[PDB]
């Protein structure tokens, strides 16, 4: 008989509420059951129930460490459903918060990689950045992690006065604590050890289990949606897609080193590239006026109260959006009926296909391997369960 | 060289009032720096700078040891700052509150109080609407 | 391949709906009347199934 | 008749930033 | 009375004692949990007021609940809590755990987890901050010095 | 007529066989339940439920919708047999914490106005 | 026209009406319906029973090559009499293109498992018979994915309760978690926002 | 413009106080209950009505943009005052 | 009934059942569950605690959000008694300590504080009180706890003529010291029983029976001036009961005879602890001293109750008693003890 | 446009042999991480001296909600229900009437704070300025039922702490 072992929820290495449930022989993994559904919310009937407005914080509760970027993706999706098009000054913050986010998600990634690895030392170097980061977040929104800022008709607020200088300051001394982790890690004979090799997946089998992002780049498949299917502003930027050979975990973290560096060098040309107007599409009967006017004009109270208690109506229809999320492809497929509540909202999430992958790609590896393959598929379980 | 770092501790230890004062402040907040006073507090809290510590240890309160009936020699919390000086402390903005005092109004509290939860002064939630249905009061006289 | 089944469709016992909530109950099928406050007429387009009112009370905090 | 004044890049640009690997030999033979 | 500063003095002992080495267990279900991460992250270093975190419920005398409790997981948290030998100590932290919060009115959600176990603390946010956090646990602190169970012994 | 596709069974007859297959396997499992979860119950009132369990669908006349019952049964036993299920899952079936709700018309009456 | 409405793509569009009719033509057997949305998305209405092949040439055919499933849902609709509406999504990145295959089923009406085409349908047809109670046939290991252990009924149904209709709490008695009839300190309070005059002319239906 | 109940208990703007047999009451005993003591109904019956001289005038609660929206009150009939719906605010004309 | 104090809902946590209970003693055995059948319905509970806190916790979960209030009172204080029983209309007493402590004797907590009790709720216009007694209550007893039980019983009864007064027998449940201390016993070695337990007859009730009949004695409205007695359905003799527990619990039976002498000075040997004792000289002799039969009292079935037989609830209590080795036998192995009816 | 993270091929001279050779039998790479650890063992903590020292905010920033006077001391609000409708949480309970001046008040105003999301987009709606998301977070207590706000304890709040909040909203209005 196997050992039949329970792994979470209650674990470090769980990565949040999951009970994976494992047959060992020894501590050889012969089988692996991931048991989720610990962090189903019932998000998608509660969205059922709101206008597009009030569904927009329920993509910040997602993904917890890509905020903005699931906020961008309901976006657009709404955007395209609605027939309308952001000012090009919204796209721009867009795509600049958007890489700020990816920072955010890959120094959470390769830390409690590590972490789990056992290098537990990395974590705290870069978590000083993260807080960093999240005062970006509270200083244009209010809120240090669910900052709602993106919204169907471009963004909240427009930047505060002197925020670019200090994302600049930032930015310009991000790459050596990149460089700094890449020494404690990249060369180190124990962290190959425990990452090479390590959760093998091939070319096809990646693109038949639905793998998309890193999943796919460590595997050699050159594929990108920013570069292939780009949206906002993203075909005016430059950038390389860091690509693998060997596809496992070692190759995976390589490429996500080498994506914070690209975000850099995005950030950079966005920061030198942001242009002057207007945050939110000129269309009052999509996005709110301001109070000035809202004090002042007749139709911009009438539309501020319809805005606020009602809702615009969106045209009937279905879109399937996706972005290229951190984590992988994010994708909405929303369903309206021509009314200001969406008839439906599924949630495409990554994790999800990366987690139903994880018993394949765990065969012939022991216990500590298997923590290894859970920290390189990049899980957060918000977006599996919803 | 070393022994200038020493000259800075025993001036460290000389400035906060003698050998008493620096354990005071070592024992009630774990640390011993030497700010500029930007300002007091009128319940005894007292409010430095020092513009050469990075950006989170450059302004700082130490805490009143008596607030409105407590004793607070040991137990401090950050809910004991009053709002001029929660916006100055929290870096919400430069200007401190004794050179731009804020605006005067005839409902604000003049004396802030802690959070005073776990205490008989806590909020409890009750209902503020009136009664919706009335019953019909029979007579209080016999009917036969 | 069929296999004529003959009787009346019913789901009752896959619903999973406790059974006090499937026999003590009184839907409604109507068209919404038009609200007397406006004349717009686009909500009175499509059938709608809504079920008996229950009691509802007062909670002893907050009210 | 006030002037438009919004959080732009100063005139010209920002200064560039590093985004290469740095990791430097530092050793003997 | 002699004896009652004795009860006294081991009281306050006891407390300092218990409230300076407060040891959470390694346990987060959602959003919060990344905030829970940031209050160890150098800028707050809950490692400096004697807070460490253990991944064994029978090595710690904290609970946090950051994040949603599902229905589903509600058996597991209400075990991992039984397992903590005593004394033990739980706060609620987030909306979520607090009251329901953004999914008050899910099927699928428990309305608050002081349904399920005792709380001590509850801190508001979604998420709360670290600094509000490291505030409810400073306030836990003042809770366990507010102990007084030899002097309830001794008088009884 | 009437065009309907099957799940698993042409008539009530296979219904029926696939029924008492499953009858089987919880009769043959509810002692090895009670074993490993520790219950409080014998194995006579584990037995009592589950034939109370069958026996309340037992008015269904429709073969897709008896492989369905079938189909989700065996989903349960699945789950009981792994341990996927705790106790509390096991005693949800007894309802051991809930009052008992009266029938009759007086008793209604007198609590509220519910039916 | 200019700064605030979204630009058209006639090209794309264009492209995929012809890529609609080709896969029309080539399986008359399944393909009921062909539409391109205005923004430039095809959608391609076919009979249940041509599910695994349609997928099949879509992922197999050189012209096509869809090898990747983006993801697998169903949608609701009480009023139609087949009550569930499943769609697929699929991704081709030899032609970085994408295409949208939707069929229909009712409560008591298995639909054909995709595992073999795709791999990872698994778990999406897995949360489809969990959410809505759409069984798959032939499927490896199909069993709640999402619900609690035990859980009765669908909660992505349109007719289930929002809050549902048991909660759960921990009862000292049976010194266990409990499962009871559910109810609500405050109920939900349903909003009526829908406007009683027309915003979309083009959407307009006939007056029976 | 507080006042207490019969039972010593604060009656609050909204004007609600437990009754004598309601057992709610326990819920203050061993604590306090909350009552903010600025009346707005009060504080507003002590400022002065402001004398102009036109018919229309026009009130936005002061501050411009931090105010209210901006409303016009008529100033024809002489038996009362014009009164902001927003701000509560009194208008008159100079009159006898 | 005033208004706020009518019946609304389905009975269950968010319900307004009209019931506002003062339960003295919460913080025991018998009182959570008691705080736990009362929050069930959406009462109204009052806790009157002198404990820490801290050890007030497990009844939180107990009820909705402002159904459970938690309030510091002191037994020699009528101030305090009538501060935290003001508003409610029922009063439970389950103030009660198997041993005396230096502060408080048997008398002071089962006639001076019932009695207490009693006065200030009928001072505050308490509707109903509920009191708990012993069966075994007699003036001319042996054990000074059943003496001054009996004389509360009559001090109550004078204060509070329409009081319900309940009078069960070894109550038995989880944290229950009469099913406890038949299991504790085994770590010395051998069982020490007076007589062997041949001499004496037991009739054990269940905690939720007693539980559940107070709730009921609540609703009941007849159930006044009422005096029940709450008893299981079974009568054993003490060796055979004990011998049973040893059974359930799967541990060797050594029962051996210890003269009466001999056992009083075990109990006053025990009894000089400082903290909770072991066992006393009052508990050697309420151990073995017979069950009371009163047929001419109403029982649980006059409250609708029917008993819980021990061989159905004694697994759950003695289950944890066990070693690994028969930590999962079923309840139905162990062959009901031998019961002396009639 | 893409590069290659893992596709560099090995010199096999005899000198890079020997130095492989040498970072393998004396752990060269190893010495390099003990360096870098030692390297940050010198530098100046980034921790901050709590509940001294506090974390730097925004004038944007969300924390617990209040209640805004005119002035004149009036309240702002006027019971449109507009924050009701969009409160994405139905955190917000409103009851209203005519005051005995004929004012449009309200008579009850809950905001349930373990049903908040705090995202602000009540005060957004707000056509009065008269909810708002004031500066404070440190706020937590030791009962749920402390957490349920009412229209006391919201003007208490708003009596409390107006004076950082008009000046927190001073220095923001202009992007709203
Ligand atoms: C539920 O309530 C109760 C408890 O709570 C937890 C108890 O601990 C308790 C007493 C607990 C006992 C286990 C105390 C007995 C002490 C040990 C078993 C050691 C006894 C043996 C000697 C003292 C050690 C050396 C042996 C000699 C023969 C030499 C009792 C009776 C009880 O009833
Ligand atoms: C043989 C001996 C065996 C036992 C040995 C035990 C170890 C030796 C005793 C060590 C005592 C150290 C604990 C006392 C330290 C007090 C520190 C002081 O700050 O505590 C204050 C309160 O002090 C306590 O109330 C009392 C502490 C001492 C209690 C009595 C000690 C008596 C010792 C008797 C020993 C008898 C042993 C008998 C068995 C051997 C409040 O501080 P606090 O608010 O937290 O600070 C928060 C952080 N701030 C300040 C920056 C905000
Ligand atoms: C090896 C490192 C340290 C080893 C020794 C450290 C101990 C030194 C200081 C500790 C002082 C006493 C510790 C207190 C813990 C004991 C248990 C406890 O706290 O509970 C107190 C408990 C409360 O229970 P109740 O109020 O009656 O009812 C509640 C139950 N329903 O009552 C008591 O324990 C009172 C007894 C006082 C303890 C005696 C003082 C110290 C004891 C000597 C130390 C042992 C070494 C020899
Ligand atoms: N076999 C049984 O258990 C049956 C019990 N009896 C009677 O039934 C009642 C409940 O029994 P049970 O729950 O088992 O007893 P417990 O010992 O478990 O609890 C007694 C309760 O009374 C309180 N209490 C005790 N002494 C005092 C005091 N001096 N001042 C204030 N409060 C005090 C306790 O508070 P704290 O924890 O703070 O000390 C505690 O909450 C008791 O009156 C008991 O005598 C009836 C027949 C037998
Ligand atoms: C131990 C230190 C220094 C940090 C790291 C850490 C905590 C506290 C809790 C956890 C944790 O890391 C593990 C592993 O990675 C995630 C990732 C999660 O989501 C990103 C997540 O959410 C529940 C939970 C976890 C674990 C978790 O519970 O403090
Ligand atoms: S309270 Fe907010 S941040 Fe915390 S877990 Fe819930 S949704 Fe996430
Ligand atoms: S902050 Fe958001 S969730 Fe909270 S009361 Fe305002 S609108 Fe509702
Ligand atoms: S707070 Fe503002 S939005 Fe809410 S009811 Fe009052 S005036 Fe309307
Ligand atoms: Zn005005």
């Amino acid at each position: 008989s196997n050992l039949t072992l329970n792994f979470g929820p209650q674990h470090p290495a769980a990565h949040g509420v999951l009970r994976l449930v494992m047959e060992l022989s020894g501590e050889m993994v012969r089988k692996c059951d991931p048991h989720i559904g610990l962090l189903h919310r019932g998000t998608e009937k509660l969205i059922e129930y709101k206008t597009y407005l009030q569904a927009l914080p329920y993509f910040d509760r997602l993904d917890y460490v890509s905020m903005m970027c699931n906020e961008q993706a309901y976006s657009l999706a709404v955007e395209k459903l609605l027939n309308i098009q952001p000012p090009p000054r919204a796209q721009w913050i867009r795509v600049l918060f958007g890489e700020i986010t990816r920072l955010l998600n890959h120094i959470m990634a390769v830390t409690t990689h590590a972490l789990d690895i056992g290098a537990m030392t990395p974590f705290f170097w870069m978590f000083e950045e993260r807080e960093k980061m999240f005062e970006f977040y509270e200083r244009v929104s209010g809120a240090r992690m669910h900052a709602a800022y993106i919204r169907p008709g471009g963004v909240h607020q427009d930047l505060p006065l002197g925020l670019l200088d200090d994302i600049y300051e930032f930015s310009k001394n991000f790459s050596f604590r990149i460089d700094e982790l890449e020494e404690m890690l990249t060369n180190n004979r124990i962290w190959r050890n425990r990452t090479v090799d390590i959760g093998v997946v091939t070319a096809e089998d990646a693109l038949n289990y639905g793998f998309s992002g890193v999943m796919l780049r460590g595997s050699g498949i050159q594929w990108d949606l920013r570069k292939t299917q780009p949206y906002d502003v993203y075909d005016q930027v430059e950038f390389d897609v860091p690509i693998g050979s060997r596809g496992d975990c070692y190759d995976r973290y390589l490429c996500r080193v080498e994506e914070m560096r690209q975000s850099l060098r995005i950030i950079s040309q966005c920061l030198n590239k942001m242009p002057p107007g207007e945050i939110k599409v000129d269309d009052a009967k999509v996005s709110p006026p301001k109070r000035a006017e809202m004090k002042t004009s007749m139709e911009s109270l009438i539309h501020h109260f319809k805005l606020y208690t009602e809702g615009y109506q969106v045209p009937p229809g279905a879109t399937y959006t996706a972005i290229e999320a951190p984590k992988g492809e994010f994708g909405v497929y929303l369903v309206s009926d021509g009314s200001s509540r969406p008839y439906r909202c599924k949630i495409k999430a990554p994790g999800f296909a990366h987690l139903a992958g994880l018993d394949k790609m765990s065969k012939g590896h022991m216990l500590a391997d298997v923590v290894a393959i859970i920290g390189t598929q990049d899980i957060v379980f918000g977006e599996v369960d919803r | 060289e070393l022994v200038q770092v020493l000259r800075r501790g025993l001036q460290q230890v000389s400035g906060h009032g003698g050998l008493r004062g620096y354990l005071r402040v070592l024992f009630r907040a774990n640390d011993v720096r030497v700010g500029t006073l930007v300002g007091e507090d009128k319940y005894g809290n007292k409010y430095y700078e020092d513009n050469k510590q990075f950006f989170g240890r450059h302004r700082w309160v130490i805490y009143t040891t008596e607030m409105n009936g407590r004793d607070t020699f040991w137990d401090v919390d950050g809910s004991m700052v009053p709002p001029e000086w929660h916006r100055w402390l929290h870096c919400m903005t430069d200007d401190p509150p004794t050179t731009k005092p804020p605006t005067a109004r005839k409902y604000i509290w003049t004396n802030h109080k802690f959070n005073v939860s776990g205490t008989p002064q806590q909020y409890v939630p009750y209902s503020t609407t009136r009664k919706k249905i009335q019953e019909w009061v029979p007579p209080s006289t016999p009917y036969k | 391949q069929l296999i004529a089944v003959d009787e009346k469709l019913d789901i009752t016992t896959l619903t999973g709906v406790p059974e006090e909530h499937i026999k003590t109950r009184k839907v409604r099928i109507f068209v919404p009347a038009r609200n007397n406050m406006q004349s717009g007429v686009n909500n009175t387009k499509k059938w709608k199934m809504e079920f008996d009112t229950r009691e509802r009370w007062e909670n002893p905090l907050m009210g | 008749a006030s002037k438009v004044k919004q959080d732009m890049p100063p005139p010209g640009g920002y200064g560039p930033i590093d985004y290469k690997r740095n990791l430097p030999r530092r050793g003997l033979s | 009375s002699r004896g009652e500063y004795v009860v006294a003095k081991l009281d306050d002992l006891v407390n300092w004692a218990r409230r300076s080495s407060l040891w959470p267990m390694t346990f987060g279900l959602a959003c919060c949990a990344v905030e829970m991460m940031h209050m160890a992250a150098p800028r707050y270093d809950m490692d400096r007021f004697g807070v460490v975190f253990r991944a064994s419920p029978r090595q710690s005398d904290v609970m946090i609940v950051a994040g949603t409790l599902t229905n589903k997981m509600a058996p597991a948290l209400r075990k991992v809590y039984d397992q903590m030998p005593e004394p033990r100590y739980v706060v609620s932290m987030g909306s979520c755990a607090n009251g329901g919060g953004y999914y008050h009115y899910s099927y699928s959600v428990v309305r608050g987890c002081d349904r399920i176990v005792p709380v001590d603390i509850y801190v508001p946010g979604c998420p709360p901050t670290a600094e509000a956090l490291l505030y409810g646990i400073l306030q836990l602190q003042r809770k366990i010095k507010r102990e007084k169970r030899l002097r309830i012994w001794y008088r009884r | 007529g009437t065009s309907v596709k099957p799940i698993f069974s042409r008539d009530m007859n296979e219904a029926k066989r696939r029924v008492r297959e499953l009858y089987r396997a919880w009769y043959r499992e509810v002692p090895n339940t009670v074993h490993l979860f520790q219950l409080d119950i014998s194995v006579k009132q584990g037995r009592d439920k589950v034939r109370e369990m069958f026996m309340k669908n037992a008015h269904v006349t429709d073969p897709r919708v008896v492989d369905l019952l079938v189909i989700k049964g065996k989903m349960e036993l699945e789950e009981t047999i792994n341990v996927w299920k705790q106790r509390t899952h096991i005693m949800r079936f007894f309802h051991e914490t809930e009052a008992p709700r009266p029938t009759d018309f007086l008793s209604k009456f007198y609590v509220g106005h519910d039916p | 026209t200019r700064p605030t409405i979204r630009p058209r793509n006639d090209v794309v569009h264009k492209q995929l009406s012809a890529f609609g009719q080709y896969v029309a033509e080539i399986l008359p057997k399944y393909v009921q319906q062909v539409q391109v949305s205005c923004f430039n998305e095809l959608e391609i209405f076919i009979h249940p029973d041509g599910v695994i092949p349609v997928l099949t040439f879509l992922r197999d055919h050189t012209n096509a090559q869809f090898k990747s499933l983006a993801d697998l849902t169903a949608v609701d609709v009480p009023t139609r009499q087949n009550r569930f509406e499943i769609v697929y999504n699929l991704l081709s990145l030899r032609f970085n293109s994408r295409i949208r295959v939707k069929t229909y089923t009712d409560e008591l009406t298995p639909i054909e498992s995709s595992v073999t085409v795709y791999k990872a349908a698994n778990w999406y047809e897995r949360e489809i018979w969990d959410m809505f109670g759409v069984f798959f046939a032939n499927h490896p290991d199909l069993r709640r994915i999402l619900t609690d252990y035990g859980f009765e009924g669908h909660p992505f149904r349109k007719d289930f309760p929002l809050s549902g209709y048991v909660e759960l709490r921990y009862d000292d008695e049976v010194k266990r978690v409990v499962a009871e009839p559910v109810e609500l300190a405050q109920e939900f309070r349903k909003f009526d926002l829908n406007s009683p005059w027309e915003a979309f002319p083009a959407y307009r239906q006939p007056p029976e | 413009g507080v006042r207490t109940s019969p039972t010593g208990e604060k009656v609050t703007h909204t004007g609600q106080a437990y009754d004598d047999g309601d057992y709610r009451r326990v819920r203050f005993s061993d604590r306090q209950k909350e009552v903010n003591e600025n009346f707005a109904i009060d504080l507003i019956a002590e400022q002065p009505v402001s004398e102009v001289g036109s018919r229309v005038i026009s009130c936005d609660g002061g501050g411009g943009a931090l105010g209210h929206p901006r409303v016009y009150i008529n100033l024809d009939k002489e038996t009362k005052t014009g009164t902001c719906g927003y701000c509560g605010l009194q208008f008159r004309q100079p009159h006898h | 009934l005033h208004h706020a104090l009518i019946p609304h809902g389905k009975g269950g946590r968010s319900s307004v059942s009209g019931i506002v209970a003062t339960v003295f003693g919460a913080t025991g055995f018998l009182g959570r569950y008691v705080v736990n059948h009362l929050g069930r319905m959406g009462s109204q509970v009052i806790v009157p605690y002198r404990c820490e806190p801290y050890d007030t916790m497990h009844l939180r979960p107990m009820g909705d959000l402002g159904q459970i209030i938690f309030m510091e009172w002191n037994g020699k204080d009528k101030d305090s008694i009538r501060k935290v029983v003001e508003h409610s209309n029922v009063v439970i007493n389950l103030v009660g300590r198997e041993w005396e402590t230096k502060n408080f004797d048997f008398e002071d907590v089962f006639v001076k504080i019932p009695h207490a009790i009693a006065q200030v709720s009928k001072e505050a216009g308490v509707e109903k009180l509920i009191h708990i007694s012993h069966l075994n209550a007699d003036i001319k007893s042996p054990s000074r706890y059943l003496r001054s039980k009996a004389v509360g019983e009559k001090e109550v009864r004078a204060a509070f003529p329409e009081a319900t007064i309940i009078k069960p027998s070894d109550i038995f449940g989880r944290e229950d010291r009469f099913l406890n201390y038949f299991a504790s016993m085994r770590w010395f070695g051998g069982v020490p029983l007076i007589s062997l337990g041949k001499e004496t007859v037991k009739q054990p009730v269940y905690i939720v029976d007693v539980s559940k009949g107070i709730i009921n004695a609540i609703k009941d409205p007849d159930a006044k001036g009422k005096t029940f007695a709450f008893v299981g359905p079974n009568r054993y003799l003490l060796f055979d009961l004990v011998q049973y527990i040893f059974a359930v619990a799967y541990r060797p039976f050594l029962p051996y005879p210890l003269p009466h002498f001999a056992y009083r000075w075990v109990g006053r040997l025990f009894e000089v602890s400082p903290f909770e004792p072991w066992t006393t000289r009052d508990k050697v002799e309420r151990v073995h001293m017979s069950d009371m039969t009163l047929p001419h009292l109403p029982g649980l079935e006059d409250l609708g109750i029917q008993a819980t037989p021990l061989e159905l609830k004694a697994i759950e209590v003695l289950r944890r008693h066990r070693t690994y080795r028969w930590l999962t036998s079923e309840m139905e192995d162990v062959k009901p003890a031998k019961t002396v009816n009639i | 446009t893409y590069k290659f993270v893992n596709m560099r091929e090995p010199s096999m001279d005899m000198k890079s042999v020997t130095d492989r050779a040498a970072q393998t039998l004396l752990w060269t790479e190893l010495v390099r991480g003990l360096g870098m650890t030692l390297s940050y063992l010198f530098r100046e903590p980034a921790t901050i001296n709590y509940p001294f020292e506090k974390g730097p905010l925004s004038p944007r920033f969300r924390g617990e909600h209040a209640l805004r006077r005119y002035p004149s001391g009036e309240e702002r609000c006027i019971a449109c229900k507009l924050c009701e409708a969009v409160c994405p949480a139905q955190a917000i309970t409103i009851e209203a009437e005519p005051r005995a001046d004929g004012s449009r008040r309200t008579t009850r105003y809950d905001i349930d704070m373990t049903k908040c999301i705090y995202c602000g987009f009540c005060q957004e709606a707000c056509p009065v300025d008269a909810i708002v998301e004031g500066p404070n977070f440190e706020f937590s207590t030791e009962t749920h039922e402390e957490l349920l706000y009412n229209k006391e304890k919201l003007l208490n709040n708003g009596d409390k702490w107006e004076a950082e909040i008009a000046a927190n909203i001073q220095a923001d209005y202009l992007y709203r």
